[PDB]
């Protein structure tokens, strides 16, 4: 329970900032590999823009 | 004779640009498929311990 509790606020902060970062992005995120996929898409778009 | 040199030099420069572009593509592919566990601590060591 203590381990789960020490991990509880960390998890909650992760979820909070995850939702915020998801909303800052047009596409909605659902999984870790999905997050990295979106990240590489972002790098691609950045290269084209520059 | 003059234009031959320009063709050669242009060939080399275009090759270089393509190399750079593909290098960026490789890094992007990498981060797309890789960051979830990048640069983490070695498990062989800890399992041995």
């Amino acid at each position: 329970i203590q381990s789960l509790t020490a991990r509880a606020p960390v998890w909650l902060a992760a979820q909070d900032t995850l939702n915020q970062l998801c909303e800052q992005s047009g596409e909605t995120l659902a999984s870790s590999n999905d997050v990295t996929e979106y990240m590489q898409q972002l790098l691609e778009r950045e290269r084209e823009a520059t | 004779l003059e234009r031959d040199a320009l063709a050669e030099r242009y060939a080399t420069l275009s090759f270089d640009v393509q190399k750079i572009q593909r290098a960026h593509q490789a890094f992007s592919q990498f981060v797309g498929k890789h960051l979830s566990v990048a640069f983490d601590t070695d498990p062989e060591a800890e399992i041995r311990e």
